[PDB]
């Protein structure tokens, strides 16, 4: 029998019946912290440093790894691309601060998209511009000050593979499609038109499905996920493919009293983790 | 040739027959697989997962959806006052719909086991107070006061103290498992009543909104189960998908 | 310590008989009996098809004329099957169902047909061209008239241990009034959904078609015998029977004396 | 591929075929059973449970049934009297159609093995008497008389000690199995006659009924079984059920 | 093989045939006092003590056990509901004596419902009102003296499920139901309009394949049958559902010469055995 | 399509093509098709002799 | 399935085919024998007399 | 975690969790295409017919496969053809 | 119907001449001062 089934190289054992000399003709037979609960850093003040930079969180119980999983390099084994790839380290895995956001009582909620938001920054920006092949995790970072007085939540999620749709004209009848600025907005993010669907016609409700973490103003002011690089191919380009996007949403809406301070921002950092590149030529913008 | 004698079944296609077929492809060898993050096995994982209840499902804010993610708490003036019921059954129509455990059950005929309702206050730091939060087995309607709902299972939370609390809704029928409530003879299967009173009040200083807002999350506990794998009614198709 | 003190009847074969109940009250001889008792197991008794529904769906009439039925899976229709399976309060088991279709007349045509398997929640269809039959999740059977009836298992699916013949009760909490008797002995637990059938394609087919659907229990347990139905069957949901000529169970004779 | 011939036989649908059909739920586990009493594993099981025998089965009590459960017994003036007579055949139309033992029979073509008819006096404890129960093998029709059936298998019974007396009809046959004897041929396989004589008087002292009812029931012994199955006579079909 | 057959879980072995991966697909196949005769307590002046109360009988040979079965509290391996259920032992588990019938030479039959008997009687009714969930088996005696001189035979039996029909109104064209007070009659229990089909369509010449005892007057004056809970599921709605009917019908009829006492009654005692309750909440009557 | 019924001594026979006895829930039948190969069963040694 | 090929032969019935049928009466088992005199095995011992 | 919030009795719970497993949600075969080659009108009534292979038509198949963002596998593709009204012919 | 909720015996006299009831000691204090209206009816045993 050749060994060609689909689930061949997977952990779990199945027993199948089959008649040809081909695995995958064989029938589907039958098999013989939580990786999507969030898994806290301790389930797997605070100072996270990488590179010349350090931010300042409280706990590592506060510390989501998406998929329970920590950023790595490409093993071998997945590899395909031949050349030997660059790691540079230190220049292009720190902290990049991105323009800051203005939350309102009646802001919709905003999206970023990776690795997108750092195509033109930094030496990152340079090494994603000049290889053809890209592949990195992340940290991202949200902060939000207010005060003891002020109130809301926004739930902060990583959503892989962030397709967005359009509202289809509005009848639904017009095969409209979201442009080149609304897919790959860059470094200042966008904002939803309908957070509930989120763009997409996939409940906001579920989107706790997701790697995420809330941050309620009573309680905390930051939020911290540790996304490794998820892609059905080892390394791609950071140009044409957005791995996954960043979800900022006010689910319970900002609220305070007249005279409290009403300037109250939300900035987004985010740190490469384990960057490498390939396939080296010139620099291409897109 | 070996004497056999075919049998009624013979020729017929059972959409769910699990058999052998002809490889199209001979010598084919795939793309080999890759590590993946977030590989899932079984649906209950997924089940496991809290997701938000759309328990402020009102008819009047349709056209604002947003709003039905979270319900209202606030300074009251008369005491043991509710503030939120809805029903514990998970595949029902109703506040669960919004939830993915709700949404999977839906793909079941049956389900069993224990749920967790998380409830997550976003109110200030300033502001305390509270809530009995109670799960009323199978019997009646929804308690009509305070007194009668804590005769029930029911958790008491300070929001104050505690921006979360999570209510266990225990697996209590007399069956084993559960087809989906609804109104007539399967209400047999209704899980019961979820409602929340105000424990003292929602209690504010000088400065801090007198109203805020409570999110709810559901999912399912280690030993929830579901049987009959069927068809949703929640997607449908009435024209062509261009 | 503690400051409180208060806290198988049936063998294979049948029984010999010795030589001197019989060789109690008359002599008797020695009988090697080896007569079997297999035949009578309720595996034998209940594992044989019967019919359990007939559904129709004519050309012209006033009735399932647009080549669709959502038939609603009720077994307690068909008298023969029904008493046996009475004679027992509980029954569990696994069933084969086999389908048997031909025009009204028994004759055979090459029509596709499609059953499809809609559980309790699941959409029913409503029309030949409902979405519902692209039955992504629902099990279905897409056979020809012309082949030989089609045949699946169906395993043991109520919520409870076993199947119910008789619930002494109500489905639910509330007031019982009069308008609500219907209520009286319905059982959800033994509710299975829906079964539902069309002639495959979005024209009309231009035959009658009439589906004959038999069951054969196996894998079967029983609980609790009962007394044997001794009046006609009048309705699938309850016991009622004609009051007003009530059968005896046994023929009558003109005396106590003669034969 | 591998050479077949396909056999007479092939397409049929033979209702008694204990065959295997593709499962339509993969990966479906049923609810597990529970302990429930009163489980059976054999019909033989009920068939020895005693049920009454409409002995008084008469055409003017048809319309007051409770009538035909029981049968009299009372002063006599004339000594020797029959009192009841009926035959032996558990599966033929009579007394013995109302006997689950009688039902259950119909279910099958043949039996086999020993019965019992149990007696039981419901007159005053202050009654008392003595009866002569006779079964007559086959032969010839009703002994017209007490001294003609006491040449068979009899048991004499004092009901003023005795409530409760067994008559064992003990099989006695040519044949190993009996089909269910009625007119014609087939009264071949007749069993025989029961009947029930007055051995002294029925009894009693002023002050009490001289008129009393006995009830009779009957079962199978151990040694009884059945064989052939096939659909009774006892239930039919002549309209729809709705 | 998944071990999804419905004879999966029984002490019966079968040898079966099957081509498919799941067990229920297989063949029937091949296998490879009495629990109906209404085993009495020693098959398996007297006393019955339970609680704060004492009947008198006088023989265990006397006393039906229905299908050999003693009454026992649920058993973990069939529980379901998990909260830890209620037994309140001597408070419920006593002898409750219910309303009196007057036996007449022209009575057609009584019937009871249980536990509807005393769903409002003493501790036991509370908490088969306070509790969703309801369990117990039952002592049932039944007492009917007379004398020497008077004559009649009751046959007492227990069926479990005993489901009502109605005549259909007449000609049996009527799909009529039995009402509630019909189905439930409580504590004072009901009469048989037609005691030869049981009010059922069946016959009551068949009621002895049911655990019962007879209550012959020249012999003996009263009936004793312990019964187990019998169910599809471990705990149930006492007020939604009655495990089981208790008949009493006179079969051969009472009788006795004029100037001998003519009142003649029958007292129906019962004791719940081993009652447990669980899904505590308000009380709730029906 | 055809049906073939065995109707033991003391079953009810049928008195029309749409008798209630057709349910066969006990007797064994054969149901098949006139362009079938001829229908064949075993029948076992039934005497009570 | 498995792969098969019907050969010729198939679907017709020969009377001397000497093959397994399905049974009409499961767990049916007959009146037992008993000895009878003068039973025969082979026709020649009837040839012979 | 009800044995937390609530006094628990135990309970020997067997029930399969195999019902759930991917395998057995997706392992039922649903509708992909429909494709017709009718012999009057304006399309495919040249008695041909090539379909671009794109299984996101359907919804039910679709929002099962869509409750994942990757997923790896083989197909089993069934070919239930017909004339319009369900009716066969030798073709 | 109410008197049955409390200790109690069922006697047949047909069957057996005497019975005897037992009034079990149930008292709150491990002993009573003899019973009369006011104040001591604290002490009353009960009824039968
Ligand atoms: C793919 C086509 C297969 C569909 C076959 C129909 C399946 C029907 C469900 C089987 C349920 C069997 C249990 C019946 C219990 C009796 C319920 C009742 O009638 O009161
Ligand atoms: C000989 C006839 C066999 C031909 C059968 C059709 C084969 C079609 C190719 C199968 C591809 C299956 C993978 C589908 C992936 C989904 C792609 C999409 O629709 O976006
Ligand atoms: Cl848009
Ligand atoms: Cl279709
Ligand atoms: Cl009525
Ligand atoms: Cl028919
Ligand atoms: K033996």
């Amino acid at each position: 029998e050749n060994s060609n089934s689909a689930s061949e190289g997977s952990t779990i054992n199945y027993t199948t019946i089959n008649y040809y000399k081909d695995a995958y003709a064989a029938s589907a037979g039958r098999q013989d912290a939580p990786p999507l609960k969030s898994p806290s850093a301790e389930a797997c003040v605070a100072q996270l440093t990488i590179g010349n930079s350090t931010i300042t969180t409280q706990e590592a119980a506060n510390i989501v790894i998406a998929y329970g999983e920590w950023p790595e390099y490409c093993p071998d084994t997945d590899a395909t691309a031949v050349d030997k790839p660059t790691r540079p380290d230190v220049s292009v895995n720190r902290f990049f601060t991105l323009d800051t956001k203005s939350w309102a009582k009646d802001s919709k909620g905003w999206y970023w998209k990776f690795p997108d938001v750092l195509t033109e920054v930094g030496v990152f920006g340079q090494n994603a511009q000049f290889h053809y092949l890209y592949r990195s995790g992340f940290c991202v970072h949200v902060q939000c000050n207010a005060s003891k007085f002020h109130q809301g939540a926004l739930l902060v999620a990583v959503l892989p593979e962030y397709v967005l749709g359009t509202i289809a004209g509005g009848t639904g009848n017009e095969n409209s499609h979201p442009p080149y600025a609304t897919t790959q907005p860059g470094q200042v993010g966008a904002v939803l038109t309908h957070p509930y669907v989120l763009d997409a016609g996939i409940p906001l409700s579920q989107l706790t499905v997701c790697p995420h973490q809330w941050i309620n103003l009573r309680t905390n002011n930051c939020a911290t996920i540790i996304v490794p690089y998820m892609n059905t191919v080892p390394f791609d380009s950071a140009l044409n493919h957005c791995n996954f996007g960043l979800l900022v949403i006010p689910v319970v809406p900002l609220d305070f009293n007249t005279g409290a301070t009403s300037e109250i921002p939300i900035t987004v950092t985010i740190a490469p983790m384990c960057a490498e590149f390939a396939g080296l030529r010139q620099a291409v913008k897109q | 040739g070996i004497p056999t004698e075919l049998k009624p079944g013979t020729n017929q296609f059972l959409t769910t027959d699990d058999g052998v077929s002809a490889p199209i492809l001979p010598g084919f060898h795939p793309t080999p697989p890759i590590h993946i993050p977030g590989e899932v096995h079984n649906l209950l994982e997924i089940c496991r997962v809290e997701t938000i209840l759309e328990v402020n499902n009102l008819k009047t804010n349709e056209t604002t959806p947003m709003q039905r993610l979270c319900f209202p708490v606030s300074v009251q003036s008369k005491t043991g006052e509710l503030c939120a019921a809805f029903r514990a059954d998970p595949g029902r129509d109703g506040p669960w719909q919004s939830t993915i455990l709700g949404q999977l059950c839906r793909y079941y005929t049956q389900w069993s086991g224990s749920l967790e309702v998380t409830f997550m206050f976003a109110g200030s730091f300033m502001a305390t107070g509270k809530m009995l939060i109670a799960y009323t087995p199978p019997g009646g309607n929804v308690p009509a006061d305070r007194i009668t709902a804590m005769l029930g299972t029911h958790v008491i939370w300070d929001f104050g103290l505690q921006s979360s609390v999570t209510l266990v809704v225990p697996w209590i029928s007399n069956t084993h498992y559960r087809a989906h409530a609804r109104a007539g003879y399967f209400d047999y299967y209704t899980t019961g009543i979820i409602t929340i009173w105000y424990q003292t009040n929602y209690v504010v200083p000088i400065g801090a909104p007198t109203t805020a807002y409570i999110v709810a999350l559901a999912a399912a506990q280690d030993n929830f189960t579901m049987k009959l794998c069927k068809d949703t009614e929640d997607i449908e198709q009435t024209a062509n998908i261009q | 310590g503690d400051p409180i003190a208060d806290m198988l009847q049936v063998l294979p074969t049948a029984a010999n008989t010795e030589a001197s109940s019989d060789k109690n009250l008359i002599e008797t001889r020695c009988v090697l009996n080896h007569h079997s008792t297999q035949e009578t197991a309720i595996g034998n008794f209940f594992s044989r098809a019967g019919l359990v529904s007939i559904i129709t769906m004519p050309t012209t009439g006033t009735q399932n004329t647009d080549g669709y039925v959502n038939w609603d899976i009720d077994l307690m229709g068909y008298a023969q099957l029904r008493r046996k399976c009475e004679l027992f309060t509980y029954m569990r088991f696994d069933a084969e169902f086999t389908f048997v279709v031909a025009k009204p007349n028994g004759e055979l045509v090459p029509q596709l047909l499609q059953y499809m398997y809609v559980p309790p929640g699941a959409p029913k269809p409503t029309s030949r061209d409902s979405f519902a039959w692209q039955t992504a999740t629902n099990p279905s059977v897409f056979v020809k008239m012309t082949d030989p009836p089609a045949q699946v298992s169906v395993p043991f699916m109520s919520p409870a241990s076993a199947y119910q013949w008789f619930y002494d009760g109500y489905p639910t909490f509330g007031e019982h009034l009069q308008a609500n008797d219907l209520d009286y002995g319905q059982c959800p637990n033994n509710m299975m959904g829906t079964f539902s059938i069309r002639t495959v394609g979005t024209e009309k087919s231009p035959h009658s078609i009439t589906l004959r659907v038999y069951m054969r229990i196996k894998h079967v347990r029983a609980w609790i015998p009962r007394p044997l139905r001794n009046q006609p069957y009048l309705f699938k949901t309850n016991p009622n029977y004609k009051g007003n000529d009530i059968k005896c169970t046994s023929t009558s004779r003109d005396k106590i004396t003669t034969l």
